[PDB]
């Protein structure tokens, strides 16, 4: 259960 | 070679999944000491979110494995276990060092004051390899890694706050990864609950803020916090 | 750092998955200079077929990059795309022949004469390697590794058919990599068809000599060859 | 379609 997370810049 | 081929190198190596060749070339290309666009820093962020997660995985399998021989109260296991969990929890440290570096001396460093987009995804960056880091760290070490995350993560808030709409994707994606700071690293679930609700709210009362560049972006990311915060208020009951 | 801690590492590295650490750490056994177990050569075998593996997977994402990108015509691409799969090439042939040197100058090398079944494994491993490379290699360059992994499937069948079971998983297993060996490398779908075929047979026809120790691999290894027979006797009608 | 395959010895 890891929580959700993002990193993906708007290309 | 030049920029252009080091980005392509770092296409090619995603697409052959070698995210270590595809950090290196980000690497290579931010010590052009020149400004990353869009995608570069797109690129970028991904090769290194990789590069650690893989180690974070072995690090996990390996140091769960260090738990259980401990356990059993073997001898010459807990010998080599702790020396290879240490050898990937190394590797683990120097790739987070590594983008520090970059974030510190090129990427954080080269922007102007106008440039708060910029800012902001790097100084979210910053946060993120700074909690990665307290992930494996205790003590003196954990503490003080877990502070400089704090740091970054609320200098990115207060620029994120006052110069980007609630809907912007990077505004949001700060947002998910510092409201998981709290819950994860600080054990804070109701700071946890309470930013990532609340970055949610902002956007959704400003729903009309979306542009075609990014909408997707921001639906997602939405998505993503409403996700936790549904994860997070059956884990704590 | 001893012996056992070098197995144990390889062990480790396995559950991490990470594999260049397991070969790593499995040559540094073999170099001990003395004989693999059977779980030793288990792992030495496990951690460079998936670095040759993983090398191989990106190799053919990149080749079939550098296939589309020359299709298109773009020039500045074919540059960089054509020199990175190279370095992934070179990778690959590195490992090989790493597997390759300890196969020739340790592992087959100390092979006394009643060890037939570490002769066969040994054997059917160069084979392998020596096959991997075939499959990036063109020219004198494929031809001659295509010749060296004919030679050891040889060596290993004509060992295997002398002194093993034919449900020897050994054996068996030699059977498969040789036979995927004929219909990839050769091109020979008949013979490829026909050493499956016929090694399956075999061990059918002695499916009593299981024993207990790996009637599981034996089992699974004829199921491996039935499946490839299935699998190209439909490409044999199309 | 590669064709299927296994290389590991008795433990
Ligand atoms: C995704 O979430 C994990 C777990 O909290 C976090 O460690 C990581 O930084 C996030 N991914 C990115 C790319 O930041
Ligand atoms: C399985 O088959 C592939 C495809 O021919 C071959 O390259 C590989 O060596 C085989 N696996 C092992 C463990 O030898």
């Amino acid at each position: 259960t890891p929580p959700v997370s993002q990193a993906s810049s708007t290309t | 070679v030049d920029r252009e081929q080091l980005v392509q190198k770092a296409r090619l190596a995603e697409q052959a999944e070698r995210y270590d060749d595809m950090a290196a070339a980000m690497k290579n290309v931010t010590e052009l000491n020149e400004p990353l666009s869009n995608e570069e820093r797109n690129l970028l962020s991904v090769a290194y979110k990789n590069v650690v997660g893989a180690r974070e995985s072995s690090w996990r399998v390996i140091s769960s494995i260090e738990q259980k021989t401990s356990a059993d109260g073997n001898e010459k296991k807990i010998e080599m276990v702790r020396a290879y969990r240490e050898k990937i929890e190394k590797e683990l440290e120097a790739v987070c060092q590594d983008v520090l570096s970059l974030l510190d001396n090129y990427l954080i460093k080269n922007c102007s004051e106008t440039q708060y987009e910029s800012k902001v995804f790097y100084l979210k960056m910053k946060g993120d390899y700074y909690r990665y880091l307290a992930e494996v760290a205790t003590g003196e070490k954990r503490a003080t890694v877990v502070e400089s995350s704090e740091k970054a993560y609320s200098e990115a808030h207060e620029i994120s706050k006052e110069h980007m709409q609630p809907t912007h994707p990077i505004r949001l994606g700060l947002a998910l990864n510092y409201s998981v700071f709290y819950y994860e690293i600080q054990n804070a679930p109701e700071q946890a609950c309470h930013l990532a609700k609340t970055a949610f709210d902002d956007a959704i009362a400003e729903l009309d803020t979306l542009n075609e560049d990014s909408y997707k972006d921001s639906t997602l990311i939405m998505q993503l916090l409403r996700d936790n915060l549904t994860l997070w208020t059956s884990d704590q009951q």
